[PDB]
Formats: structure tokens, sequence, C-alpha cells
């Protein structure tokens, strides 16, 4: 047993298919474990708030319902195209759901989503927030630290919802083009 | 990178301050129009131009 | 049963249909029928 | 042997594929054809729901992956941008003629040969039309622009109320007539104001003889109504003055603070006061407006309207006369404003649709402007109406611009056909076969429509056929070119005196497209498709 020195010149020649066919599916997995572990193991009478009813009462004037991420949705919702609320769960969690419901109707720039846990038991056994695909938000068991106004000043307290709409008739807009306007001549 | 270009087929000679503004430094044309190509697009065309 | 953790007890047509949820367009189709019926007159939305 | 990190397609495989993928397009649409086509349902998987009948948005909307799929998707999508109407028909005509086309390569005809015989063929027809199927429309007048509007508006959610819909649709045309230089009339289509609300019925829409907005007044001060208008359009906003970032106000002496603050305020209190001094009644922005200069507007018996939008304000100026105004700078570099660039308008409302309001400028003056507000029973009907009536407007435009028009039914493809297998064995000897193949493919249309309303095609085609055989060897029996396509009974029928009519433009720019479409998918015989 010798000759370490082995120089296996053109024998990798021969297999640069096969090994660019399984080092494109490895990228994609190490991608896909990054992203999941991007949020976890990281970090895993004024003062009565007499404004949470009048909150209350005028959130419930509008209902939709939040998309339901498939391993890769993960990963290509938040590669393409602002903050991003995600919510994590596997079926207190239909209240937060209910909350996002509701918030997401006072915030069109946002993307309220929500994704099952087992797709992405450590964390499982016994709320992401995202903007530009990096990492704003990560807080993890909320209930530990509730209603939708609770929900919005708990994230506004943080700096990270959007701080602060007429109504049409149904809608206006049917395009964006040179539309030729009326040019009056003579 | 397009202004090699425009000087050579108009004759305009770039202008960086307005003290050197004047009249000579431009580039005379018999028609400059912008035209659409039926709802394609708009174009700006300049066509004709003295010394071309 | 609102998903927030109402409730709302109505015999209302629109009221009732406002707060269901259909996946079948054609269901989404009648309740928006609904609502432009209770924007318009604010009357007859069980029988249109 | 390549060792191309990808896979490969060659020979009778790739062609195939193409062929099916075009198929597959061709077949998604063809159930959309002609007045007994039926609508779609699309769904965007989020809940939200689209029902059409445009091939253009059907294609639009729906995921293609296959770059021949993709080819002809956007050849829909040129064909609606540069001519309005015939996206489902451009469509099916390109699948037809590259599957007969790949018919006749798998027989070991070349396709350079092919090709070659496409486009003698594509622009034989072309002259041929232009010579024979065209009728001039001034011997017609508004009767021809009716029925175009009628038969463009067939197929559609507003097809029964064609009646009305035709006779609004060519008022809102003819509102909008302008001539250029050259004295060529230009119809500025686009320009009319197309607003939604559902509601009442489909026979009570209005059509406006000015223009509408989908904004209300700021305040609920403001009166809601004034008669003698004087429409003044501004692009800037009227809020509290703040300096740009190069100035920066350091204050030393403290007495000065309040006179910089209240003069903050003051710069616009004045700039408002010169504006409503030369009797300004409505007043439009693009820009915001704060508290204060709604005051200022309520307190002046006038109205402010914020956040306008730029067409809508630019269209308002064109049609009152009014001229916008981005700043209140003269040429003596003075801050004045003069009545010289005041809109003015027989009525400006704030009128309420189906609980909720929008401003109408009725009857502006020394300009014709037209509005139409559809009123429908939800959002998917009043969407879909909306798109009938733009494809409508397109097609009225397209008649008014060029005069000819050709009949309609598939009278047009059947003399096509026919003139077009007669003319194939006139020269040539190859190519001959894709000229037949050519005038085959043209028939694609007629079978559709029969096909569509259940009736016999092979039966309705071959009488369609033998009519126009008949009128293009017999000279005293021309008058059969306008023998086309009666759905209703499943009949042949005179077109022409029936009052169904396409502008020529769609017909030969159809053609033209398709022809190239066809032409660019037949080009390839090999792919390459590199893992990502
Ligand atoms: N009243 C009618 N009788 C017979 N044929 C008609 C009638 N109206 C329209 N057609 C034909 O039906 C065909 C399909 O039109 P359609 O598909 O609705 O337009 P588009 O292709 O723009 O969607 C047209 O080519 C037209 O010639
Ligand atoms: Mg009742
Ligand atoms: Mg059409």
């Amino acid at each position: 047993l010798a000759g370490e020195g082995i120089s296996v010149n053109t024998g990798p020649k021969g297999v640069i298919n096969d090994w660019r066919r399984f080092k494109q599916l490895e990228t994609e997995q190490r991608e896909e474990q990054c992203r999941e572990m991007e949020r976890l193991i990281k970090k895993l009478f004024l003062q009565q708030y007499r404004k949470q009813r009048m909150e209350e009462m005028r959130q419930q004037l509008h209902f939709k319902q939040v998309f339901e991420i498939s391993g890769e949705g993960f990963l290509d919702m938040i590669d393409k195209e602002i903050v991003i609320m995600v919510h994590i769960y596997e079926d207190g969690t239909e209240a937060m759901n209910g909350c996002m419901i509701c918030l997401a109707a006072e915030y069109p720039a946002v993307k309220f989503c929500k994704v099952k846990s087992s797709v992405i038991s450590q964390f499982t056994r016994n709320l992401l927030i995202y903007k530009g695909g990096e990492l704003i938000g990560n807080f993890v068991r909320v209930t530990d630290q509730f209603f939708a106004v609770d929900l919005e000043a708990f994230l506004q307290e943080f700096g990270l919802l959007p701080e602060k709409l007429v109504l049409t008739s149904v809608r206006n807009s049917a395009t964006c083009h040179s539309e030729d306007s009326d040019l009056e001549i003579d | 990178e397009d202004i090699e270009f425009i000087c050579k087929t108009i004759g305009t000679k770039p202008v960086a301050h307005i003290d050197q503004f004047t009249a000579d430094m431009l580039g005379s044309a018999e028609l400059a129009e912008e035209v659409n190509l039926n709802g394609s697009g708009k174009l700006l065309k300049i066509t004709g131009c003295a010394s071309p | 049963l609102d998903p927030m953790g109402g409730i709302v007890m109505t015999n209302d047509g629109n009221a009732i249909l406002r707060e269901i949820q259909v996946q079948h367009p054609a269901a989404k189709s009648m309740i928006e029928i609904s609502r432009t019926q209770d924007e318009e007159v604010g009357d007859g939305t069980t029988s249109v | 042997p390549l060792s191309v990190f990808g896979d490969r397609s060659t020979g009778e495989t790739i062609r195939s594929q193409n062929v099916m993928a075009a198929a597959s397009i061709a077949n998604i649409v063809k159930s959309s054809l002609g007045p007994v086509g039926l609508d779609k349902m699309l769904v965007d998987d989020i809940g939200d729901v689209t029902i059409t009948n445009d091939g253009a948005t059907i294609l639009k909307l729906l995921e293609v992956e296959h770059p021949a799929a993709k080819v002809l998707c956007e050849l829909a999508d040129l064909q609606d941008k540069e001519v309005g109407d015939g996206t489902t028909s451009v469509v099916i005509i390109a699948a037809e003629l590259l599957k007969n086309a790949d018919e006749l390569v798998k027989q070991k005809i070349h396709p350079t040969s092919v090709i070659s015989g496409y486009r003698l063929a594509c622009k034989e027809a072309v002259r041929y039309i232009n010579e024979n199927l065209i009728v001039n429309t001034d011997e017609l007048g508004r009767d021809c622009l009716i029925n175009a509007a009628k038969t463009s508006m067939s197929s559609k959610i507003i097809g029964i109320n064609g009646d009305f819909f035709a006779n609004m649709v060519v008022d809102a045309v003819l509102a909008i007539k302008y001539t250029d230089i050259r004295g060529q009339p230009r119809y500025p289509v686009n320009s009319v104001n197309i607003l939604k609300a559902h509601g009442r019925s489909q026979m009570e829409s209005m059509l406006i003889s000015g223009y509408a907005l989908n904004c209300v007044v700021g305040s609920q001060g403001m009166p809601k109504r004034i008669v003698n208008a004087k429409i003044a359009c501004l692009d800037f906003s009227l809020q509290k003055t703040k300096m740009k970032l190069g100035v920066q106000v350091v204050i030393t002496d403290p007495e000065k603070l309040d006179q910089i603050r209240q003069r903050e305020s003051d710069i616009t209190k004045e700039r408002i006061q010169k504006i409503l001094a030369t009797g300004a009644n409505v007043i439009l922005t693009t820009g915001g407006i704060d508290d204060m200069c709604l005051k200022y507007f309520v307190e002046a018996g006038a109205m402010a309207v914020r956040r306008v939008l730029k067409r809508d304000l630019k269209r308002i100026a064109k049609a009152s006369g009014a001229t916008i105004l981005s700043t209140l700078a003269n040429l003596e570099g003075e801050e004045t404003f003069e009545a010289a660039m005041l809109g003015q308008a027989e009525e400006v409302v704030q009128e309420r649709i189906c609980d909720d309001e929008l401003i109408l400028i009725k009857n502006t003056k020394a300009r014709t402007s037209a509005s139409i507000i559809l009123r429908g029973a939800n959002d998917f009907m009043c969407d879909e109406m909306e798109r009938s009536l733009h494809d409508a407007l397109c097609v009225v435009k397209r008649v008014l611009e060029s005069k000819s028009v050709v009949p309609g039914g598939g009278a047009v493809e059947a003399a096509l056909s026919i003139y077009l297998e007669n003319y194939a064995t006139s020269m040539g000897s190859r190519e001959q076969l894709a000229i037949a193949e050519f005038a085959r493919s043209l028939l694609v249309i007629p079978n559709t429509l029969a096909v569509n309303a259940a009736q016999d095609s092979t039966d309705l085609v071959a009488k369609l056929r033998a009519f126009h055989n008949e009128a293009q060897v017999n000279p005293e029996r021309k008058n059969l070119k306008w023998i086309g396509l009666d759905l209703s009974n499943g009949k042949p029928r005179d077109n022409k005196q029936a009052g169904v009519f396409e502008p020529t433009i769609v017909k030969v720019k159809s053609l033209k497209f398709a022809t190239e479409a066809a032409i660019t998918i037949l080009r390839i015989d090999d792919l390459i498709k590199l893992h990502p």
C-alpha cells in the first residue's frame, strides 16, 4: 500500500455529470437546512391601554385567509419579492391565527402567512418575522409573553409593524401602458 | 456611454457648465419626433441632420 | 362562531353568508351577490 | 460524449413535443370562440376568482412552462396589444398551422420549403383579402360601427345587451374623436375612463357626457355640488412648507422662532389665497392636502380633491381647458396664479353609486370627453364587462381609423382557403403542399365555430366551401363572398347583410402574427435543456 500521491487526474473528469447532479440536490438541501436553521437555534390609568377597546371594535370593520405554505414553498416565498410575518404551528395557535387574519386587513403591505412545522421534535414537543429576505423578529413561544390588539401593540413596541384608507366603489384600474390620452388639436 | 454616439450622430458638443453653453455647440436637425409603434412602445427619432 | 372568538347570532342573510368561508368559486359568487344586495338596497338579501 | 449537463431532444421528438404544446394551448381556449362560446372560471390558488372569455387574459393568467406554449401566449398578448380583438383566433390559427406544417415535415418535406410556402400563402391571402373581401364603410354609416361593436361583443357577457352597449360604445368613441396634423382623424381609446361598481343591472349603466373621478372631496365641509365650476389643476401637495435638505434652520436669537413657525404655514396660506382669489371653484391636485388647507377651501366654499391620479388629472385638464401647474412660478420670478389657467365645466357633482361616492365632471367645455360607469351583479361580472367593453372600443377604433371591414362568421377564412388551394397549383413543386396545408389550416376557425354550437361541422363547412367555390368560379355569383355562418340556426348566411363585420386589420394582423409564430417554432429541430 504505497503511492499516496495518486494525482487522480482525469478520473473525476468522467464523473462530472453524476457528481454535479448529486451536488445540485446537496446544495438545495443545504440551503433549505440553512433557511430552516436561520430562525431556530439562533435564539431558540393610562398604563391599561384605554385605546385597546376602541381598536378592538374598529378592527372588526373589514374576510380571506392567511396563505398556507411544500418544503420549497418557504424557500421561494422569501427568496423572491417588505415586512413578512410567518406562523409556525402543528394541528393558542387559533387565537393568534385569528389575530393575524384581523391584522392582515389593516396591513395590505404585509404578507401574513402560515406554514406547517412538520414540513420544515425539539422545537415541537412544547411567529417568525422577515423583511427583504433577512430576519428581523424571532419571537418563539409568544404565549409566555391574546387578542389582535395585543399582538399589534406587541409588534409595534419593537418598531417592526409599519406605522399608519378610503374605500373605493369596487375598483378603477384596468392596466398601465401608453394609454394615448386625448390630445385636442385644432 | 451613449454620449459619444449621440455627439457623432448629431453634432452636439457636450456642455458641462452654463457659461460655455453657446449656440455653436448645438446640433441642427430637420425633425425630432417621438413616434409610437402601434401600441408596442414609444421611440424618439431625430431624422435629418445638417453635417450628418 | 367568529374565528376571532366572537359569536354572531342573527337571521340576516348577508350576516350569515359573510361569516361563511367557502372553496367553490360559485359559492364565492353567490356570497358576493349577497353583499351587493346588502350594499345596494339593504333588504331582500335572503330573497335574492 | 457531449458531456453537457442537461437533457437533449433531437429530430421528430422535439418537433412533436412543440406541436403538442401548441395544440394544448390552442385546446385550452378553443371552447371560448364565437357567439356559442362559453366563459372560463380561473382560480388563483389563494381564493381569487377570474371569469373571462378573452384569450389574452386566460393565457396571461395561466402558468406556462414549455417554450412553444410561451411563444403562443406572447403571440396572443402581442395581438391584443396591436389590435385588441381576435386574440383567440390568432392562437388557434398559429397552432393549426404548426400542426399541419409538422404533418408535412413528417412526410420528409424539408422545413425550409414549408416556411417558404407559408410565407407565400400569407402574402397571397393578405393581397386577396385587400383586393376582394374588404367592404368600404363610407356608404354604410353609423350602422356599420354599431354592427361591428355588436359582433365584437358577441360571445361576451354583454352579448344580448348588445343593442344598448353598441350605442354606448359608439357614442363614447365618437365623443373623444380628435384630428391631429395631416388631417387624420385619431381616436384616443383608453382616454375613456371605465368605472365599475356592482349593484344595479346591466341595462342601466351610465355613459358620462364628461369625466368620472373615483375620488371624493377631502372633507365634509365643502359642498358636494358646484354649478359653474372653475377647475384648477395642480401637481403639488398643499401642505405645510418644509425646507429641503440643503436648508437648515439655526436659531441664536430666540425671539424669531415664533415668526419662523408662523411663516412656515403662512407660505401655504398665501399660495391658497392666490389660487382662490381668481375665482376657482374646484381644485384638483395629485399631492396631498392637510387639514388647514382643507379648512381654507371649506371657508372659501370651493371643492378640494387630493391624491387625484395623474392620468385622470391630465384628461380633466385637457377636456376642461385647464393646464397642469406643478408650481406657481412665472417668468418674472414671482408667485402668481392667473385666471387663464382655469378650466371650466357645466357641473361638478359627488354622486352616490351603491353606498359609495364618486365625482362627476359633467359637460366640460372646449373639449368633449366620455366615461362609462358599469353596473353589474358582483366584482367578477363587472371586470368581465370591462374587458368586453375594452374589446368593443378597440374594434370601433379600428373600424373608424381604417374604413375597411370584412364579413365575419368564417366567410373570410373559407374564401381564403378556397382561393389558396386553387392558387397553390399555379406555381411551385414542393411548396405547393405547404400552401395547400395553409389553406386547409385556415378552415379551423369555422370548424371551431360549428363545434361550439354542437352543429354538424362537416356539412356546414362543406356548404360554405361550395358557396365560396361558386363565388370564385362564376363571375356573376361574386355576391356569395359574404356567405358566412349563422350559428343560431346552423345554416350558411350572407353576413354582409346580416350585420356581422370585423376590421380588416384584425384578420391581416392575425394572419401575419400566426404565420411568423409558426415559422419561428418550425425552425427548431433540437432542444438542449441545461439543469438549473
Ligand atoms: N353574430 C355572429 N355570427 C356569426 N359569427 C360571428 C358572430 N359574431 C362573431 N362571430 C365570429 O366568431 C369568431 C370568434 O370571435 P371571438 O373569439 O369572440 O373574438 P376574439 O377572437 O377576439 O375572442 C369571430 O371570428 C367572428 O367572426
Ligand atoms: Mg328582509
Ligand atoms: Mg373578439
